[PDB]
C-alpha cells in the first residue's frame, strides 16, 4: 500500500504471485515457496492461541443459595478484578498479534521483492511502483527461470547494458 | 514484470496497535459465544441428584435414598433438591457442599452406637417412606416414656480408616419449652463435641419459628472431620439427633449446579449452569462463573485476530 | 537534494523494550498523579451522613432522625458518624454496610407489632430527643412494673412486598443480674428467629462492661432479611429491642467514607477518602483503594509514553 | 540515526521533510503527507489507551472501622496481587508501545526515503548518508515535482545519463 | 567481498510468536527451580520456635518458657511447635497468628489483677515444670475451698500504652458439671468482655472430650486488642482463667513455617517450607506459596529467553 | 536466511563480520561497532527482566493446621487464579522478546550491508547473496577503509566504472 499501490484479487492461486508482459503473451502464477512461509507463521500464531488450559476451577459460590454477603462480596470483587485482568490480556494480546501479523505480511513481500531485483544485476532498473523494467524483451522460458531462480546474471547482460 | 500479493472485495475489519477497523483478508474469532444448552457428560460417571440436595447425601431424606453411598466424576445439584425433610439446616453448609463435590462421591460407614436408657426411634410425617419415618442415617433419640428424664451421655466413635470420617449430628429445637421436656425432659440440655482438631459444645433454644411443611420445629445440623486414629466424643443429656453412619470420601470429582438435561452424546470439561461450553478458542463471553477447564472469561462480545494480510484492493 | 525528520534541543526521556533513557521529540503521562481534593457529586443525588452513621439509618438514633427514610445515588460516610446512642454495635455489622451502600437508600414499613401483658416505652438519656428517648425504629420493651414477669411471647411479620424486607432486633444486656430482672424478670431469657433462609436464638449475658456516655450496659443489633412471601417470628421472653418498622431497599447507589467536602461543580465516578480522581489515563499512583470507575492503581509514580519520534540533534 | 546522522532543529515545519541546495537557490518544506501518516498513528495508539472502563469497583474494606483480621489480610493479599499485575501490565505495556513508536518512525522515514529514490530512474545515485545526488542540476520547479511525486524519470534522463 | 553473522554447531531452541523450537545462538532461563534447603538468615535476627508454638508466646507453656518476650526480624514455626500443655485450643487462631508473624516479637506488661475471695493458684501435670504448674501468663482462678462459691467479680484493666495491648483470657470446661461445681460452685456460669470496638460474653460447657495427655478437660482460649486509652473489664463468677500479663507488639517481622535448619552464611528474602530461593529471575516453578519478597511463581518448568540471534549453519 | 543463505561458524571473533578474497589473500574480522550495537540491546533486554519486587507477601494460609474450608477454597481459588494470570504473562513475554531479539538481530545485518553498499557509490554491483562485487581489484589497504568507514567513492570510481 505505497508503490505496490493496490493488490490483484485475481490472485486466487496463492498469497504471492507473478505477473509478467513481454510480447509472448501473459501470465499470473503464486509463488507458492514464500506464499508458504508467511502460511507457516500465522498457522504458528494460532496453535500458540487455540489454547487449552488443565487447570481446573471449582465453584466458590452458590447460585441457588447465596452464601454469606461478606465472603460473597469479596468473592465477587475477586472474580471482577480477574475479569478486568482477562479483558485487558486478551484485547492487547489480539492488538498486538495483528500488528504483527500484518506487519509480517508485507515484510515477507519487501523481501521477495528485493531478492528478484537481486538476481537481476544491472540487466534492469527498478520502476518505483514495486515492477521491474527489462531492457532485453523476455521469453516465456526466461519466466519461469527468473520464477524458479535460476535466470542468469550475466548471460544476458551486455545485450541489456546497450540498452 | 510485476509482483504482488492477493486480495479481495469483502474483507474483514480488526484492530491492531495503531488502527481501528483495518480490513484483512481472513480472519478468526477469539471469544467463545457458542454454548450447547445441555451437560455434556459422555465417558464420565455422572450423578444427577434431582430431587436430593447434596447435604442430604449425607443425613439421608427420603428424596436422598437412592444416594446415600452414591459415586461420581460429575456431581449435578438442581434447584428442586433438598436437603431436608424435617425443617432444619446446617452449619457450615457451604463449605461441606464444596467437600462434597470434589469428593467423588461417598462411602458408609455404621459407627455402632448402641442405646441403654432411652427410646430410639424418633419420626415424623414430612419424612414419609411406607409411614411416618425419620433421615435414614440419622437417628432420633428420646426419653422412654412420653415425658421423664434423659440420663447424660457418652458415646465415642474411633476413626479406624486411613481417610477422614465426616461425622454429622443434629440438635433439635422444639416448638416449646413445652415440647422441650415432653421429648427430653426439663433442665437445660447440653451437648459437647471434641476432637484433636475440634472443641465446642450445645444447647437447644425452644420457641415458634414459621410452620415449614407444618412444623414449628427445627434440627440443627451440625459437622466434623475426624482424622485417621483421631476419636471422637459426644456428651449429651438431650435435645439430640445422633449419627448412625459417619461418612467417607470415595475419591475426586467435580461438582456443578445446573438447570438443562444430561448428554452422553457430547464431551466436556467447562460447565456452568447452563451448558457445556466446548471450544479451543482461548476467551469467553459466555458465564464468568463457568467451573471446570474453560477459556477465560472476558468482557468483549467479540475480538477477531487476523488469519491473512492487509487489504487493498484495485 | 536531502531528506530528514525533525528534532529538538530539549526532549524527553522514555523507556523501551530495549533501552532504558531514550529521548524522543514528545511524550505524555500515563499514571495519574492529580487529585482533585473534594466529593465531586454534580448531577448526582448524594447524601452525605455526617454524624449520621451508616447502620444508624436503620435503627433511628437522634443523629439519623433526618436519614430515615434517605435516597440516594451516592452515599458518604463521614469518621463522626456513629449508629448508636446506646451503647452497642451490629453483628455481622460490615455486611449490612455493605448492603447499605448499594441501596440506593431505605424505605421504611410499619410491622405493626401490637402489645398485650408488658411495657412499651423504654428509654434513656443517651438518645436525647426532647428529653429522654430512644431508637426511633425500635422499641424497648418491658414488664409492666419495676420489676416482675416477662409473658412467653410470639410476634410474626409477613414480608408482603416483591423485594427483600431488612429486618433488625436488639438484645440488651444489662449491667447486672440484678438490673435484667429489674427490667424482665428473673430466669434465664431466650430469644429466637426463624423465616425460610435462617434459623437461630438468642440469649442475653449481664455483667459489667466499660462506660461509655456513663453507661455500662450494651444492646446487641441484629438483622436478617426476609425474602417476599416468606414470614419471619420472634419467641422470646424478655431481655428484647423489637423492630417498629421493617426496610426496603430503594435501588442502587455507591458508598464511599471520605473527610473531604462536597462539590456539585466537578463531576466525578472515581473516589476516594481523600477526593475525587478525574483523568482519562489508564493508570493511577493515588489510592489502591479508590473506588467507582478508576484507572487502575500501580506502584509506580509515573510511565512516560512516547507520541513521538526518536530524537538527536546536529 | 546512522546515516541521517542526525535531525533538522529548524524542521518546524513538519515531522518529515525535505532540504535542497541547487543553484537557484535554498530550501526546506515538510512533507505533511507522510508527517500525517505517523501522527495518524500516535493518534491510534492515544485512543486505545485514554481508555475508560465501565466496570464499577465498591468498597470491601473499611477505613474507619477495620474488618476482622483474617478477611482483612485475605483483602490485602488480593488487593497486593491484583496490584502487582497491573504494574506489571503498565509498564510492559508502555515500553512494548515505545519501542514500537520509535520503530515505526524510522520506518516511516526508510519508506519515503526509497520512493524519492523510485522516481530518479538512473538520473541519480544515492549518497550515503540519506541524500540524493543529481547528475544535472535541478531547477525548483523541478523540485516540486520531485516533491509532489510527478517529477519525470526519463524526460531528464539522457542528459544526466552521461554524467 | 562478503558479510555476515556468527554461527554455531549446537544452539538452544526457543519459542516466539510465531515457531515453536527455534534454534538461537545463546539463551538464558528466565525460570528459577534451583531452591537451597535451608533457611537463609545472614543479618536477620531470628526465631526459630521448634517446640514452642506461636499462640505459645503469649499463654506460656512450659515450650514456650523461653520465648514470652521474644525479638525477631524472621520468625519460624516449626510442626513440632504446640500452643498447648492443658488440652485446649485458640478462637480465632490463625487470624492470631498472623499478626504476631508480623509483630516484630513481644513486650510484656502486669495488668496488676489481685484477688480477693478466690483461689489463685490452679495447676496442673500436663504443664511441667519443677513440679506440677500452669500457663506462665495466665491465672487459674478456683473457689477457695474443694468446692464452694465464686463471687461474682469485676477486674479492669487500662490500656496505658501508645499501642495496641493484646488480650488473652480463657474460659475452662471440666469433664463433667460434677468436676465443675468442685473447681467453681454450682448454677450458669459467666464471663463478659467489653471494650470500645468489643461486646461479648462466655458460658463453660462441661461433658466429656478425648483424653489428650491424658486430660478430658477443654481450656478455651479468647483473645481481643485494646486500643490505646480504651478499656477492657472483665464480669465473671467462674470457669475462668485470668491474664495476669497483657502483650504489646515490638516492632514489624515476617513469618515462615519451615522444616530445615538455619544458615547465617546466605542471604534471602523469599522462603518456602524447605528453604530459600535465591535468584535473580523474574519467576520460579518451586513453591506456589513461597512468601516474602519472590519470582511470581509460574507453571511451567522452562521459560528460554534469547540472548543471542538466530541460527544457521553452512 | 535467505540469501546470506547460512552463517559462518568460523566467526569467533563477534556476531558481525567481514570475509574479503581479492589477490592479496584472505581475511575474517569482526565489525564490533555492529556487534556492540546488537549486544548492548540484548543487554537493555536482560535488565529489565532479571528484575527485583520490593512487594512482601505474608501468609495468609497454614500448612500445618489448616484454616476453615471455606476460607481456605476462597484462597486457594485466588492464588490459583493469580497463577494462570501470570504463567499466561511470563509465557507471552518470553515469546514477545524473542521474536522482537530475533527480529532486531537481523535488522542490525541489514543496515550494516546497506551502509557498506552506501560508500561503494556505481564502483560495484550488489550479487545477490549479500555479497558485493568489486570491478577493480581491492588491495588489503583499500579493504580496512572499507571496513573503517573510510573508503573513497569517487577516487576508484572511474577504473571500475569502465569495467
Ligand atoms: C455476586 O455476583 C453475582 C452475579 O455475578 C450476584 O448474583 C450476587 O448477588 C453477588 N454477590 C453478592 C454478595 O450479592
Ligand atoms: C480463513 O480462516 C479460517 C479460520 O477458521 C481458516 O479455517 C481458513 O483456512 C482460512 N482460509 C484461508 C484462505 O486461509
Ligand atoms: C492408627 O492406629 C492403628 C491401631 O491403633 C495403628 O496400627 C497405626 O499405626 C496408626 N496409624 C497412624 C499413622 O497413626
Ligand atoms: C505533545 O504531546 C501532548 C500530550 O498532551 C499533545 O497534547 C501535543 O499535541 C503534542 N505536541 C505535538 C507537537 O504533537
Ligand atoms: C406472594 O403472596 C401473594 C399473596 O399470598 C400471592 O398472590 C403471590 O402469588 C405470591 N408471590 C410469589 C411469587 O410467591
Ligand atoms: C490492609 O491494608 C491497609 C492499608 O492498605 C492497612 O491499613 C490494614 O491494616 C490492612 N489490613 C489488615 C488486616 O491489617
Ligand atoms: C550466554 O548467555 C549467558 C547467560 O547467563 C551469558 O552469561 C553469556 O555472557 C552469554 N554468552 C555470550 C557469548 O554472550
Ligand atoms: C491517653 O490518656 C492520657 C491520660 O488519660 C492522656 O494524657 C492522653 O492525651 C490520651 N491520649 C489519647 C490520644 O487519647
Ligand atoms: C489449598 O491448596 C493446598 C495446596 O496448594 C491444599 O493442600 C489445601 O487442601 C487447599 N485448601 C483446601 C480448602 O483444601
Amino acid at each position: 500500500a505505497g508503490f505496490i499501490e493496490n493488490g490483484w484479487e485475481g490472485l486466487i492461486d496463492g498469497w504471492y504471485g507473478f505477473r509478467h508482459q513481454n510480447a509472448q503473451g501473459e501470465g499470473t502464477a503464486a509463488d507458492y515457496k514464500s506464499t508458504q512461509s508467511a502460511i507457516d507463521q500465522i498457522t504458528g500464531k494460532l496453535n500458540r492461541l487455540i489454547e487449552k488450559t488443565n487447570q481446573q476451577f471449582e465453584l466458590i459460590d452458590n447460585e441457588f443459595n447465596e452464601v454469606e454477603k461478606q465472603i460473597g462480596n469479596v468473592i465477587n470483587w475477586t472474580r471482577d478484578s480477574i475479569t478486568e485482568v482477562w479483558s485487558y490480556n486478551a484485547e492487547l494480546l489480539v492488538a498486538m498479534e495483528n500488528q504483527h501479523t500484518i506487519d509480517l505480511a508485507d515484510s515477507e513481500m519487501d523481501k521477495l521483492y528485493e531478492r528478484v531485483k537481486r538476481q537481476l544485476r544491472e540487466n534492469a532498473e527498478e520502476d518505483g511502483t514495486g515492477c521491474f523494467e527489462i531492457f532485453h524483451k523476455c521469453d516465456d522460458d526466461c519466466m519461469a527461470s527468473i520464477r524458479n531462480n535460476t535466470y542468469d546474471h550475466s548471460k544476458y547482460r551486455e545485450e541489456a547494458m546497450q540498452n | 514484470i510485476c509482483l504482488g500479493h492477493h486480495a479481495v472485495s469483502n474483507g474483514t475489519k480488526v484492530n491492531t496497535l495503531t488502527e481501528r477497523g483495518v480490513e484483512v483478508v481472513n480472519a478468526t474469532e477469539t471469544v467463545e459465544r457458542t454454548n450447547i444448552p445441555r451437560i455434556c457428560s459422555k465417558g464420565k460417571r455422572t450423578v444427577d441428584l434431582g430431587q436430593c440436595g447434596l447435604l442430604g447425601t449425607i443425613t439421608g431424606p427420603p428424596q436422598c435414598d437412592q444416594f446415600l453411598e452414591f459415586s461420581a466424576d460429575l456431581i449435578i445439584e438442581r434447584r428442586e433438591g433438598s436437603d431436608v425433610c424435617y425443617p432444619g439446616k446446617f452449619v457450615n453448609e457451604e463449605a461441606l457442599r464444596q467437600i462434597l463435590r470434589e469428593s467423588g462421591g461417598i462411602d458408609k460407614e455404621a459407627m455402632g452406637f448402641t442405646y441403654s436408657g432411652i427410646r430410639t426411634n424418633g419420626a415424623t410425617s414430612a419424612c414419609r417412606r411406607s409411614g411416618s419415618s425419620f433421615y435414614a442415617e440419622m437417628k432420633w433419640l428420646l426419653s422412654n416414656t412420653d415425658n421423664a428424664a434423659f440420663p447424660q451421655m457418652t458415646k465415642s466413635y474411633k476413626n479406624t480408616r486411613k481417610s477422614p470420617a465426616l461425622i454429622v449430628w443434629g440438635i433439635h429445637h422444639s416448638v416449646s419449652t413445652a415440647e422441650q421436656t415432653k421429648l427430653y425432659g426439663s433442665g437445660n440440655k447440653l451437648v459437647t463435641v471434641g476432637s484433636s482438631n475440634y472443641q465446642q459444645s450445645f444447647v437447644p433454644s425452644p420457641g415458634a419459628r414459621p410452620q415449614v411443611n407444618g412444623l414449628s420445629g427445627r434440627i440443627d445440623f451440625h459437622w466434623l472431620m475426624l482424622n485417621p486414629n483421631d476419636t471422637v466424643t459426644f456428651s449429651f443429656n438431650g435435645a439430640f439427633i445422633a449419627p448412625d453412619r459417619a461418612s467417607f470420601l470415595r475419591g475426586k470429582s467435580m461438582g456443578i449446579q445446573s438447570g438443562v438435561q444430561v448428554d452422553a452424546n457430547c464431551e466436556g470439561d467447562c460447565y456452568h449452569s447452563g451448558g457445556t461450553i466446548i471450544s479451543n478458542l482461548p476467551f469467553q463471553n459466555i458465564d464468568s462463573r463457568a467451573v471446570g477447564k474453560c477459556p477465560r472469561y472476558v468482557k468483549q462480545r467479540s475480538l477477531l485476530l487476523a488469519t491473512g494480510m492487509k487489504n487493498v484492493p484495485e
